[PDB]
């Protein structure tokens, strides 16, 4: 946004720029084009023994 | 004398600008704005940069 005040020695512009966080979005892209995000994978022990649950 | 000249206009230009509703006369036909007075403070005098930033805005 862009404003012209009117003072008594001039015209002063104003510029205002203000970037809005991208994961408060709720409406359209919710990040960056370029940020990646891997999900972190759950860590499970080797089981080491064959079994057969039944029902 | 000349002071006395220029603070009584000064006090006749608030007396004809109380009745017309918005800033200079004629108002909103007039094409011509109020200006006002930029408050600098002491920020810019024989000018250089600002030893003392301000930590905390109102």
């Amino acid at each position: 946004a862009t404003r012209h005040v009117l003072m008594r020695q001039g015209v002063l512009g104003i510029k205002v720029k203000i970037m809005r966080d991208p994961a408060k979005s709720r409406t359209g892209p919710k990040a960056l084009p370029d940020a990646v995000t891997i999900i972190e994978p759950k860590e499970e022990e080797p089981i080491l023994a064959p079994s057969v649950k039944d029902y | 004398l000349n002071v006395l000249i220029k603070d009584k206009e000064r006090e006749e230009r608030q007396a004809r600008l109380a009745r017309v509703r918005g800033g200079t006369a004629t108002g909103g036909a007039g094409k011509k704005k109020v200006k006002g007075k930029t408050n600098l403070g002491g920020a810019f005098k024989k000018d250089q940069d600002f030893d003392l930033d301000g930590p905390d805005d109102f």
